[PDB]
């Protein structure tokens, strides 16, 4: 395969993002539900981790296919 | 050295008048099945208890992590 | 077996147990251990 | 059924002082063969990745 | 306790018969009996009961133990014709051992010890 | 807590993972060049010497020329003073700071750790290193980052003091390999994985020989065990007991 | 005849060559020879490593690294020592579980079981102080957490803690005295092993049938030397795999960071072979009660030859309860490696209670019922 | 009996309480128990010392100084461990001279004598490599002079020398391995001592009369416990005097200078108990011949039960010759601390020749003449 001077990883990560639409919906639901917070402790790190774990598991073997 | 009263006839053959490992291939599946027949109940109750308690604990730990979310 | 088998076989009777005088004289070694520890550490204000 | 030869027994097996040097030369050659097989398999599998492959490539 | 301990004995007897059935099925393949499972090294009363026996009974007990240990080394069981003849519950030791233990219980109520010790080697 | 644990890293198909596989020594060479130009401004690697790179990564003359471009403090001379000299093969890799306190002072209080054993010193070592280097993502909702800190969900706690350092084309490889950020990260991760386990190839070759030899010896010992026990396993006992 | 002329030939012949042994011993009777071989391996590789280790807080980690990279065969020796400790604990734990399954501690072998429990306690202390020697993060912080259990003793707790440390914290005198104690305790283990083996030779071994075996005895040297060689080669295979292919599999990555007394790790855990004791300690929310529970576990281990009834295959109720005990101790091993959590606290408490129930209630009482079932 | 039911109590009773001993043993039979007490004292003091010693160059001297001035009771421990080696060698030398005087190695006690000679060799090696550890001028230069004497074996010389050093000169690897070897060797000394005592118990001890004493034997544990305690109290008095009043009397002042590989001291002499071997080596003007003579002395020591005829009194010619041998050995001890001079070279050569003459000519031939005179 042809190796590119530009970074292929953001494009591959964007490609796997339709495969994890459910986790993205859960994260956006969390982000909407803590919008009116005032205590500064509400966060959505767990659903964010779920979405990025799904995307990472998709994109991991396709990232090293494009690298020497 | 601990005299034992006993009445018997004992026979023994030279180890160079019989085979060494040829019967080991014939008896190997039978010995496998006999081992699992003899130790089946204990290994099963060990596996059931260990994996059931571990699975229940891991499930409730995951529920505990989910309960901390916002 | 000698520990609990002897209790279960009925071999431990009051007539076979040590006497109360024997238990008094054996248990007097407890004061020896206390005074030995006090001699070793000397952790007192007892001398005055 | 299968049985060790008598003439081969009388030469390399009847005395320990003849058996032991034969044992040592057989041990030497067995180690050489095992070394050769392991090294050949490793170099064949990992061809193009070793340092010597890069050095011989730059010649 | 006496009101419920009148009928707690048949349940004990049923459990004991089931236990002896299972273990005697296990024992009969080795040609053993229930009394062969008692070790003179493990118990000094059994060591005392064994020297109160006639010599042919001791010779038979040693023969059965030797056959069972040989079978255990060979990873074998008895053949079917021998296995159908096995009597795992034919006692040869329980009467003598019960007498020995009753004598030891009798001596202990009067403060006396047993007139024997453990088997000591070396 | 999940946020304190951080995001786990996926399992990448490294070419050296199997017990039959060697390192990619071309990637070690390209990984060292990322170390010299990007890493070594703030990371020490104090247990490496130029002598250990010979035969793995460079020839003797290349490593000598690399070491001779560094300034190494030496002494004392006959006048009891400290001077500088050219580095040699026995010299260790230069440290960017003299001590931990100036390293903390140059980096907002955080000490950039030594990278000789950072691969074996982290759980899921190479995968965590690669995902940390290529993983400076946007923070999720409700997570704010103070000044001097940057978000990285692979770092435990999510707030790291190391900024984004790998950029496209920021290293000019000498073998013609195009240097994207991911290629640079993969090469430096390979070099760090070599740094934690420098003798992995030799260990695996010795392990293959040992496993083969012991597996043959198990069969020979089983043969000699069964030969000795044969007069007992086939003995005939006849007695008068029937039961 | 020639061994009749020298004492040392006679003792060796009697106890190694012509010693009678039951002919039906299976491969569960190989744990003792393997444990002795692993002790000899640990002593040899430790003596060889001591020629390059420096017991000072400024040079300990650096000398470990220098031994790893620059000393010829130093990586083999260091990995062999660190993984031979784990294989030593595997072999000893399987040996103890064999004794628990067969009831081998019973009369006339109470001395063998008691010297075994003494050996196991010395082994635990030896491994714990050996782990501090690399002076990594786990090495520092585990020694800090465990030696801080002495303050659970009232009045004189902190004084004993400071006396063991040599100061107000774990520092260089702790490392130096730990190095001396660690060099010393394996020789006590060798002496204890010689005494333990000579205690067993008074009466002999038990057999898998659980019956008296004096009618069927064969020589040890001709027959069980080869049978022990087979198991030694199976152990050497696992040893080779662990040394060469997965050397940090049974370790922790935090012990490759140098020790820092001002930043603790997030998950301080011991080696795997101390995890069940650690789970017993963590399950109880009281330090004194946890230390007492560990002491009561070891007291119940000492009291096994006098409260335990019930043995091998023909005693079937205790034979079935053995597997429940084994599942309980492996659940304790798994629970020690996990973080503190209400469900893990509850499950650890229940598992500790079941271990005490099995040791102190099942072994006397169920053993007595099955003796009454079989011979009443 | 209570000791008849536990096998540990039976062995201890048989070999320490009820062991039959001749009743006419004088105070020259207390050498062995004193040697065992000194071995135990050295082991205890050293294990305590190793908790404050660092076995690295540029830390060893400073760690010994920190031990001396900052560790509570550390000066007592160091001076006790230093002078205990001297007292250990005094006691063992007097023990060997007792055995030489009475012919104690003869039939049937040849194994006792041989195991004693092995113990003496291990003691010499242990004391030498322990003397290297403080890393002073005497330590470094004695280790240099002795280990660079393997260049006398042809061809395979400097290869063995450089493998011993771990380099090209005595440096940090040599000190680091000497620490491990020195820690380890006293446990071999303790095991060899146990074997040595067990070899004597097969036949029991000789008596000052030199006759069979089976008719007049008494219990060890009552009669020879207090008799050993008296001699132990004398040894404790001498030990306390040496530690508290003259702690540096038996040493060398040059060992209080830190080691310098580029500057050598004017006079390089070992400790006093090595001086007779040093005089034998230094008297012969050839290195290989000196090493051959040193080996021949110990070979003649091993061959003594098979060539030595003649015991204590009632064998009066060999009894008188013993005092010439004692004077010869003490002269060799005095000559080793002097400088190399033609008269001292001549006298040392004559003393070495007479030592070999007594060990190899007087003991067989004069002993045979005595037997022909007495019973011929
Ligand atoms: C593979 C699948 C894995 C799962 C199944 C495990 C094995 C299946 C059978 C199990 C069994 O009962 O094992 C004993 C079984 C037969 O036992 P048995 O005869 O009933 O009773 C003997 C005792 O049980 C045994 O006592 P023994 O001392 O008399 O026999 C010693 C020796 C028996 O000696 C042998 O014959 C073994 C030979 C070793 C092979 C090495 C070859 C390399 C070098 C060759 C050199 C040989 C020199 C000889 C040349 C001369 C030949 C003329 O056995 C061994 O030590 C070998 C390993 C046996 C099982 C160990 C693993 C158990 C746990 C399972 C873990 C797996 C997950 O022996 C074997 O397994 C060997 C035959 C190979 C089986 C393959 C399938 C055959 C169809
Ligand atoms: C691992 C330690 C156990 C090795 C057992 C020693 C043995 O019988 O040699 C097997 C084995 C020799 O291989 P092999 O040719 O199959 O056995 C020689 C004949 O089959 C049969 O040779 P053999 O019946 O004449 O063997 C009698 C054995 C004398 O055997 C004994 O008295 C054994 C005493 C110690 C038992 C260790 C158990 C743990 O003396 C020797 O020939 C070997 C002396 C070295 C010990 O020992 C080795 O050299 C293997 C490495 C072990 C180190
Ligand atoms: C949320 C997080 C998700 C995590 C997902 C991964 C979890 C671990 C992987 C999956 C494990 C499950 C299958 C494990 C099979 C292992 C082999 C085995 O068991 O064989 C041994 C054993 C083999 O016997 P042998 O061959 O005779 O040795 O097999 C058995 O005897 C059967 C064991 C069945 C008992 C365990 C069943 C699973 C427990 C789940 C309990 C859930 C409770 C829910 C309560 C709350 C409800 C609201
Ligand atoms: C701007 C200076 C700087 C540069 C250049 C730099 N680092 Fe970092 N690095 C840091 C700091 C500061 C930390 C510690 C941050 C913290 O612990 O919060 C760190 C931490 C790390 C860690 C460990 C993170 C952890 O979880 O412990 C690794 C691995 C690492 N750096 C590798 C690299 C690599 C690879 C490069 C080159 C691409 C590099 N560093 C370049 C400053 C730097
Ligand atoms: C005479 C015998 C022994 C000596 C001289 C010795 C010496 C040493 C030394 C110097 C170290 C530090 C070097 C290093 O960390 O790699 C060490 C580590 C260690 N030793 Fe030993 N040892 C001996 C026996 C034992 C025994 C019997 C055990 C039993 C379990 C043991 C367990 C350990 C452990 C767990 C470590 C830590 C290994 C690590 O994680 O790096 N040692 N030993
Ligand atoms: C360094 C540790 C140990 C060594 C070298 C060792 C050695 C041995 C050996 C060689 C045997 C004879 C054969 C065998 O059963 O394998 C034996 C038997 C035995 N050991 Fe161990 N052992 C050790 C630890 C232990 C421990 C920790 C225990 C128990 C807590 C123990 C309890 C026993 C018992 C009860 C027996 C007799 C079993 C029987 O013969 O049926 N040992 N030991
Ligand atoms: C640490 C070193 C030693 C210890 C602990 C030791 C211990 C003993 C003991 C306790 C005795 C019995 C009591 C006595 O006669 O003193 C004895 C006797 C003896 N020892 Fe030593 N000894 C040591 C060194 C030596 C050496 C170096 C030699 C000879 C080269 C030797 C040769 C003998 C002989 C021949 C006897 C028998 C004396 C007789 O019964 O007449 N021993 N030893
Ligand atoms: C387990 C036993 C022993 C241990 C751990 C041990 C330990 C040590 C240590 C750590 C040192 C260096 C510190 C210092 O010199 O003050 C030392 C020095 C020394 N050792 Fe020991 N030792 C033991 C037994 C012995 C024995 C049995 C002998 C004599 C036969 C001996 C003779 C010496 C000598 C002569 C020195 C030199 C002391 C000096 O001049 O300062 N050691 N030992
Ligand atoms: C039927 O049952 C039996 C077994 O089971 C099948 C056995 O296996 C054995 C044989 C026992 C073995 C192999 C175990 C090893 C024994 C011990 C005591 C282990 C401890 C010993 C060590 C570590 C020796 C190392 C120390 C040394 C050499 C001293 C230091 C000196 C130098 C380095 C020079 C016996 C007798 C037995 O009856
Ligand atoms: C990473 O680290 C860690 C360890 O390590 C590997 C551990 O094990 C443990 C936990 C282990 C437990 C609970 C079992 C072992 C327990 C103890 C108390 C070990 C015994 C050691 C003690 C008390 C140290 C004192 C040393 C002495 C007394 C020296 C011996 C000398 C003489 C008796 C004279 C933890 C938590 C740990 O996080
Ligand atoms: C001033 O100079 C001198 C010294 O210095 C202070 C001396 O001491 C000595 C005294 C030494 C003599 C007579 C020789 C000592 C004996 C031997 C065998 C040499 C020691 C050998 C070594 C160190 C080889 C390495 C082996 C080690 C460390 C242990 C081996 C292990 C086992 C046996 C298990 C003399 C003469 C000397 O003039
Ligand atoms: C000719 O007649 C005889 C003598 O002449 C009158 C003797 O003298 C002796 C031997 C004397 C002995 C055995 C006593 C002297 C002491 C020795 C050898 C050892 C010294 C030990 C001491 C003081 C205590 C050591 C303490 C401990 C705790 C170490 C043990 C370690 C552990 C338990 C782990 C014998 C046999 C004899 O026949």
């Amino acid at each position: 395969v042809e190796y590119t001077e530009d970074d292929p990883k953001p494009q591959i990560e964007e490609d796997c993002k339709p495969h994890c639409v459910k986790e993205w919906a859960a994260y956006k639901a969390c982000a909407e539900r803590i919008k009116d917070d005032t205590t500064g402790q509400a966060h959505c790190s767990g659903q964010y981790f779920d979405f990025w774990k799904c995307v990472d598991h998709c994109a991991a073997p396709k990232i090293f296919a494009h690298l020497k | 050295r601990q005299n034992i009263p006993l009445r018997e006839i004992l026979y023994q053959l030279s180890p160079y008048q019989q085979d060494v490992i040829r019967q080991t291939f014939t008896n190997a599946p039978k010995t496998f099945l006999r081992f699992f027949k003899e130790k089946g109940v204990g290994l099963a109750t060990f596996g059931v208890l260990f994996f059931g308690i571990k699975g229940y604990t891991e499930h409730e730990m995951h529920q505990e992590r989910l309960a901390e979310r916002y | 077996p000698i520990g609990v088998w002897s209790v279960f076989q009925g071999y431990v009777t009051p007539a076979r147990l040590p006497s109360i005088q024997t238990l008094t004289r054996v248990g007097a070694w407890g004061g020896v251990v206390v005074v030995g520890g006090l001699y070793m550490v000397q952790p007192w204000d007892w001398l005055a | 059924v299968m049985r060790l030869s008598e003439a081969l027994y009388q030469t390399f097996f009847k005395r320990s002082t003849v058996y032991i040097p034969m044992l040592l030369v057989g041990a030497y050659f067995s180690n050489e063969a095992i070394d050769y097989a392991v090294d050949k398999m490793w170099t064949t599998r990992n061809k193009g990745k070793l340092f010597s492959d890069i050095i011989a490539e730059r010649t | 306790t006496s009101l419920l301990k009148q009928v707690a004995l048949p349940v004990f007897n049923s459990l004991a018969t089931t236990y002896r059935s299972v273990v005697g099925a296990k024992l009969a393949k080795y040609g053993l009996r229930f009394d062969d499972l008692q070790d003179p090294l493990k118990d000094e009363d059994v060591a005392e009961a064994l020297r109160r026996l006639p010599p042919d009974v001791v010779v038979a007990r040693n023969c059965r133990l030797r056959r069972a240990l040989d079978l255990s080394c060979k990873h074998e069981a008895l053949p079917k014709d021998l296995l159908e003849k096995q009597t795992p519950e034919l006692s040869y030791l329980q009467d003598v051992l019960n007498e020995v233990r009753a004598e030891r219980r009798e001596r202990a109520q009067l403060g006396a010890p047993a007139p024997y010790t453990r088997i000591y080697y070396d | 807590n999940e946020a304190a644990d951080g995001l786990h890293a996926p399992h990448y198909p490294w070419g050296h993972e199997g017990v039959l596989d060697s390192y990619d020594h071309a990637a070690i060479r390209r990984g060292h060049k990322v170390y010299q130009q990007v890493c070594a401004a703030c990371h020490s690697m104090q247990y490496l010497h130029w002598r250990q790179l010979v035969g793995v990564c460079y020839t003797e003359e290349e490593a000598k020329a690399l070491a001779a471009e560094t300034e190494v403090e030496d002494g004392p001379n006959d006048e009891g003073e400290m001077f500088t000299r050219e580095g040699r093969l026995f010299d260790a890799f230069p440290s960017p700071y003299a001590n931990e306190q100036a390293a903390r002072y140059a980096n907002g209080g955080a000490y950039p750790p030594d990278l000789t054993l950072i691969s074996g010193g982290r759980h899921n070592g190479p995968n965590y290193i690669f995902s940390l280097l290529t993983g400076y993502r946007d923070p999720p909702a409700g997570i704010s980052i103070r000044e001097g800190l940057y978000y990285n969900p692979y770092f435990p706690g999510g707030a790291i003091a190391m900024p984004k350092m790998l950029v496209d084309g920021g290293v000019e490889y000498e073998d013609g390999t195009p240097a994207s950020a991911s290629q640079q990260a993969k090469d430096i991760t390979t070099f760090l994985a070599w740094a934690s386990y420098p003798y992995q190839d030799e260990m695996r070759v010795m392990g293959i020989k040992a496993c083969l030899m012991i597996s043959i010896l198990i069969g020979f010992a089983a043969y000699s065990k069964r030969l000795r026990w044969a007069p007992i396993k086939s003995q005939r006992i006849v007695m008068d007991v029937v039961n | 005849r020639m061994h009749n002329k020298i004492q040392l030939l006679s003792v060796l012949n009697t106890h190694l060559v012509a010693y009678p042994t039951p002919m039906n011993l299976n491969y569960s009777w190989n744990g003792g020879s393997l444990a002795g071989m692993m002790l000899a391996s640990q002593m040899l590789t430790g003596i060889l490593l001591a020629m390059h280790y420096v017991g000072h807080v400024d040079y300990a980690f650096a000398s470990v690294q220098h031994l790893m990279t620059d000393v010829p065969s130093g990586m083999i020796l260091r990995y062999a020592h660190a993984n031979g400790a784990s294989l030593f604990f595997i072999v000893v734990y399987l040996h103890v579980l064999r004794g628990m399954y067969y009831g081998s501690g019973a009369q006339p072998r109470e001395i063998v079981w008691i010297s075994g429990v003494v050996i196991l306690l010395v082994m635990i202390i030896t491994a714990f102080i050996g782990y501090v020697l690399p002076w990594g993060q786990m090495s520092f912080w585990g020694a800090t957490v465990i030696t801080s259990l002495a303050t659970a003793i009232p009045v004189v707790g902190k004084h004993i803690m400071y006396w063991l440390w040599g100061g107000f914290s774990v520092d260089n005198p702790t490392l130096n005295r730990f190095y001396s104690f660690h060099y010393t305790l394996p020789f006590i283990l060798a002496g204890l092993s010689v005494f333990h083996i000579a205690a067993l030779h008074q009466y002999g071994s038990t057999n898998p049938l659980g019956v008296n075996s004096q009618s069927s005895l064969i020589s040890f040297g001709s027959y069980f030397g080869a049978k022990d060689l087979v198991g030694a080669l199976f152990l050497a295979l696992v040893f080779s795999i662990l040394v060469f292919f997965y050397p940090d599999l049974l370790g922790h990555p935090d012990n490759l960071i140098p020790a820092n007394p001002y930043s603790t790790p997030q998950h301080i855990v011991p080696e795997w072979y101390f995890l069940w004791v650690y789970a017993i300690l963590r399950s109880i929310p009281n330090k004194a009660m946890g230390v007492l529970a560990i002491g009561l576990v070891f007291a119940s281990l000492f009291a096994m030859p006098f409260i335990g009834l019930g043995g091998g295959k023909f005693r079937i109720i205790t034979e079935w309860l053995y597997w429940t005990f084994l599942a309980d101790v492996l659940l304790l091993t798994w629970l020690g490696g996990n973080e503190i959590t209400p469900i893990t606290s509850f499950v650890g408490q229940c598992c500790t209670a079941y271990l005490f129930f099995y040791l102190l209630v099942c072994q006397p009482l169920v053993g007595y019922l099955e003796t009454q079932f079989a011979h009443g």
